[PDB]
């Protein structure tokens, strides 16, 4: 499971304090650090559409990928 | 967080994705497996579209940091905030001034318009009225008003939808992905709703001061919705930009009277932190205190339809060469020119066709009459000038750019063909360009001090040629009016038979169809030689200006401070790399600039230096007041006008501007001989100080002073 | 007071977040974390960093330049000056000057043709610094930093 | 200075 497979996939990404961020995976560093495009943030009942946006490791709580997606990546 | 629909609304985050994998450990491990240089990315993918990019918890970056008031966060469009009539004032008041901050002060339309939360209610429920307050203001009295202002921002997204100016420079339109689509009404039902949310006001017996500036917004708001008249309908009716003018000024005396203080949070920052927003949080900027951008808007606009009175293609050339030159015009009227001059039909002005309106202009500008490619694509790059003259001070300079390059490429071809006649008329565009475009320079500080010999003397040289040209091309003209004169000797001295009816039938044709426009173009050349002259006697003035700065070692035409990496002959040929492929005239070398400044430089000392300074001031005092008297004698010819049979400048539309133009021109010319005094009389005296102050060359604009020809003010140099 | 001028070391990443840490202080418009890791990943060696060796942290970045190249049109290589800064309490002793000088040497050791960059009309202290280097105005953006001002196009022609 |  290398890196490489997981970009342009869709990633649902925690932030640290009760907000939800649904957007492709476009880039990674080693200090893991991302960069997400047509990123959602999601947070209790409102919605809204934030484009490009990059997430500090800090910043991150968890990271989760839907299962059906995952298993076409390999 | 106690909200009902936001605790059960947790539960429905993840219910859209069936099955979900932490991967926080996969990450973490393979991230601190990388090299930490290397970026795993797409390899498609550029780095450089991610410099866009927002970061989360970063509070000059998210969006969702926005700290609110609980005002701000509470603010409901259904409650009927007290006291009503009082407050929807202030709501209006408000509003109407976001629009100007907008418009007038170049602001970001999220931070304006769209903060109210009125606006952002009426736009939301047009996508699938928008608030019931329960009181009659707030429900059809401010639902009018919001309306009005959202059909002008329609209005306003149509006019960037024609690419005239430049986006987010010269005016945003960043609606956060509001498209009303086609819910947003027609024009008829937005003033009906404002005329009869305005009779209630007028039905209203109560009297207040807030009632009457109440009274004056709608009717603000209602001349605002027919400002789209001037496009649709190309209405030249000043009756509703007149009441405009008129309301405002009602309104900024009542401003001392009342004070207003809307609801708290009913203009916020708060449609940043909750709707689709893809740019970083902005604060709101200050405000306009007064309804004076109102004004300027109208007059704007009332400006641009004075082109439609035009009646020779002069009075349209003269026109885009003053109405956006002595101050820069209201981005709405800015737009809505070059719409108002080329026309939804392909016509200019609903009179010409795009052929018809080029073959004008040389037909006025050569006095000779005659469909094909070249003539086509002449008549589309002089509608691109009259294009630019509308756009912004800086992007002004920027069109002439690609015009250089387009017209010497469009003279080369007339050549080719030998068709004399339009190849003269692209010469005299062109090198009429290469002038503005480079005296356009020194209006926007582009030249150091150093530059400003190798620019002034580059456009006097180059305003040498233009009268070179434009003289001959007098001299044509005057030997075919000598031509219809000899004939007129010839028949007197004819006795009457059919050779003399061949010379009278040939006479008449010339005096009907050639004499009254050679007579004019005549005229309009006088015109275009006094200009050119005083514009070449202000370049010759510079460079002597610069000469005795040389020449008592306060400047070079190079940088002064040392520097290991460039040189000289580099920078120069990079100031003058868009003069580079324009064969005629042809740019001059760097030697013959270099050898020229030595011609006026002094380099004589004691006796032999005083006497040729002198004739160097002498120079400058002399020819400023011989400008003096050149821009005077244009300026009774305009004040006069062009039937008086001595000038022509077609200056009827812009008569004011070009009078305002000139004066600054003469204020510049009297100043340059002042400055010309101070500067001797301080450097002689200077010398003869030993422990002399250190001075520095300033390009400085005086205020009412032409800024094309700037001050080469000396100022003492003290340390920081 | 003893400056020493270093190439940037890219694995070093306590580096890495004081020049971070030090441009987004003096900066007016904002920089994400990717707009860092653009210039600075793709070109490691046109960043450049002033520490002072006799101060209390020595390898600590008072001052950094940060510059990429990529060719201009198709025929000449530009070079490019994206961030400048120096601390508040070290400024005035000519080390931004070296730095952009050792940032203009070595991409003219990498055969560009030119140094180009954007700055403010009101910033006089940048200007002097660049125009008294060689730099001329080649052009006026309007509103190019928004309510900051008009921006002036700067270019330093080396072949 | 960069500016986006
Ligand atoms: C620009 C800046 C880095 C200068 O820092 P510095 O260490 O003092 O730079 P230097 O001491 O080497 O200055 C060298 C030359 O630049 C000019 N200069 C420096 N500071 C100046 C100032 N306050 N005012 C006017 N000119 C100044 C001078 O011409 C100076 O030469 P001089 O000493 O012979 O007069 C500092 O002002 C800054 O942090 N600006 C904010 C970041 C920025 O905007 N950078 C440019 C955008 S690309
Ligand atoms: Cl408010
Ligand atoms: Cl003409
Ligand atoms: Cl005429
Ligand atoms: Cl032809
Ligand atoms: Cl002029
Ligand atoms: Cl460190």
């Amino acid at each position: 499971l290398k890196l490489s497979d997981f970009i342009g996939n869709t990633l649902i990404v925690s932030l640290t304090e009760d907000r939800i961020l649904v957007g492709s995976l476009v880039a990674v560093d080693a200090q893991m650090n991302l960069l997400l495009d047509h990123v959602e943030e999601r947070m209790g009942s409102s919605s809204r559409m934030m484009g490009l946006v990059s997430v500090p490791r800090r910043s991150v709580k968890t990271i989760m990928i839907d299962k059906p997606v995952l298993q076409e990546l390999t | 967080p106690m909200e009902v629909d936001s605790i059960l609304g947790s539960l429905s985050i993840t219910d859209d994705f069936d099955q979900l994998v932490d991967v926080t450990s996969l990450f973490d491990e393979l991230c601190s497996k990388l090299k930490p240089e290397a970026i795993v990315k797409d390899p498609r993918f550029d780095l450089f579209e991610g410099t866009h990019s927002l970061e989360v918890n970063n509070s000059k970056l998210d969006s969702s940091l926005i700290e609110l008031t609980a005002e701000e966060i509470e603010f409901d469009v259904n409650v009927a905030y007290d006291p009503p009539l009082a407050s929807v004032a202030a709501i209006a008041d408000r509003l109407l001034r976001c629009v100007i901050s907008w418009l007038n002060d170049y602001q970001t339309l999220p931070t304006t318009v769209l903060s109210c939360r009125y606006t952002e209610s009426l736009l939301s429920s047009l996508v699938k009225s928008s608030w019931c307050t329960g009181n009659i203001l707030y429900d059809k009295v401010l639902g009018s008003c919001i309306l009005g202002v959202c059909y002008l921002t329609k209005f306003v997204q149509k006019l960037l939808s024609a690419g005239i100016v430049f986006e987010e420079e010269d005016l945003n339109f960043n609606n956060m992905g509001f498209n009303t689509f086609d819910n947003l009404p027609g024009q008829d039902v937005v003033i009906n709703s404002l005329t009869e949310s305005l009779q209630i006001l007028e039905a209203y017996s109560d009297d207040s001061l807030h009632l009457t500036m109440l009274k004056h917004i709608l009717k603000i708001i209602i001349c605002l919705v027919h400002l789209e008249d001037h496009l649709t309908d190309y209405s030249t009716k000043t009756s509703h930009l007149d009441e405009l003018i008129e309301n405002a000024n009602s309104v900024n005396g009542i401003f001392p009277q009342l004070q207003l203080s809307p609801p708290k949070g009913a203009f916020s920052t708060y449609i940043q932190k909750h709707r689709s927003n893809q740019f970083p949080p902005r604060k709101i900027t200050k405000l306009p205190t007064d309804y004076s951008g109102f004004i300027t808007l109208a007059n704007d606009v009332k400006t641009i339809l004075l082109v439609d009175k035009a009646e020779s293609a002069l009075e349209t050339y003269q026109f885009a060469k003053f109405f956006n030159k002595l101050e820069q015009r209201h981005v709405i009227a800015r737009i809505l020119f070059p719409l108002f001059f080329i026309r939804d039909d392909r016509t200019v002005l609903g009179k010409f066709s795009y052929t018809q309106f080029y073959l004008l202009h040389v037909k006025e500008f050569s006095a000779q009459t005659p469909g094909n490619e070249l003539i086509q694509e002449s008549s589309n790059m002089l509608l691109e000038w009259y294009q630019n003259c509308s756009q912004n001070t800086c992007r002004y300079r920027q069109g002439f750019n690609r015009q250089l390059i387009l017209w010497d490429s469009l003279q080369a071809q007339f050549e080719s063909v030998n068709s004399q006649v339009y190849c003269s008329w692209t010469y005299f565009m062109k090198l009429s360009s290469m002038i503005e475009f480079s005296l356009k320079g020194f209006d926007l500080d582009i030249y150091k001090p150093f530059e400003a010999y190798s620019m002034f003397w580059y456009v006097y040289y180059l305003s040498h040629h233009l009268e070179t040209f434009l003289k001959d091309s007098q001299n044509d003209i005057e030997s075919n009016i000598n031509a219809i004169h000899s004939m007129n000797k010839k028949l007197k001295k004819l006795k009457a038979g059919e050779k003399k009816d061949q010379l009278r039938l040939k006479y008449r044709f010339a005096m009907d169809n050639e004499m009254e426009q050679l007579q004019a173009t005549k005229q309009f050349l006088n015109y275009l030689l006094k200009e050119i002259n005083i514009t070449k006697s202000l370049c010759l003035i510079e460079v002597f200006q610069f000469a005795i700065l040389k020449s008592f070692g306060l400047i070079d035409n190079k940088n002064s401070t040392p520097s290991k990496f460039s040189n000289e002959r580099l920078i120069h040929n990079l100031r003058f790399k868009p003069f580079n492929s324009i064969g005629v005239p042809e740019l001059p070398e760097y030697e013959v600039f270099q050898q020229t400044l030595k011609d006026f430089v002094i380099e004589e000392k004691g006796a032999a230096f005083d006497i040729k300074l002198e004739r160097a001031t002498n120079f400058i005092e002399t020819e400023v007041r011989n400008v003096v008297s050149s821009i005077d004698e244009i300026m009774q010819g305009i004040k006069g006008g062009d039937n008086n049979g001595v000038l022509v400048t077609g200056t009827r539309l812009v008569q004011e501007l070009s009078l305002e133009y000139y004066c600054k021109l003469k204020h510049t010319s009297k100043a340059l001989s002042v400055n010309s005094k101070v500067i001797v009389n301080t450097l002689k005296k200077n010398i003869k100080n030993k422990d002399s102050h250190e001075y520095k060359v300033e390009l400085v604009h005086t205020t009412e002073g032409w800024n094309y020809f700037p001050i080469q003010t000396l100022r003492i140099k003290q340390d920081r | 007071m003893e400056i020493v001028y270093k190439p940037l070391d890219i694995r070093n990443e306590e580096q890495f977040a004081s020049i971070k840490k030090l441009i987004d202080a003096d900066l007016s418009e904002p920089y994400s974390i990717y707009v860092y890791r653009y210039f600075l990943n793709q070109w490691p060696e046109l960043t450049y960093i002033a520490v002072d060796n006799k101060s209390g942290t020595p390898n600590i970045p008072i001052g950094c330049i940060v510059c990429k190249m990529d060719p201009h049109r198709n025929v000449r290589l530009r070079g490019y000056i994206g961030m400048l800064a120096v601390e508040s309490t070290y400024r005035g002793h000519g080390i931004a000057k070296k730095l952009v000088e050792i940032a203009i040497d070595k991409m003219q050791r990498e055969h560009c043709d030119e140094i180009m960059l954007e700055t403010e009309v009101e910033n006089s202290a940048a200007l002097n610094l660049y125009e008294g280097m060689g730099f001329i105005r080649m052009k006026r953006m309007f509103r190019y930093y928004l309510n900051e001002g008009d921006a002036f196009k700067l270019i330093l022609p080396l072949t | 200075m960069f500016h986006l």
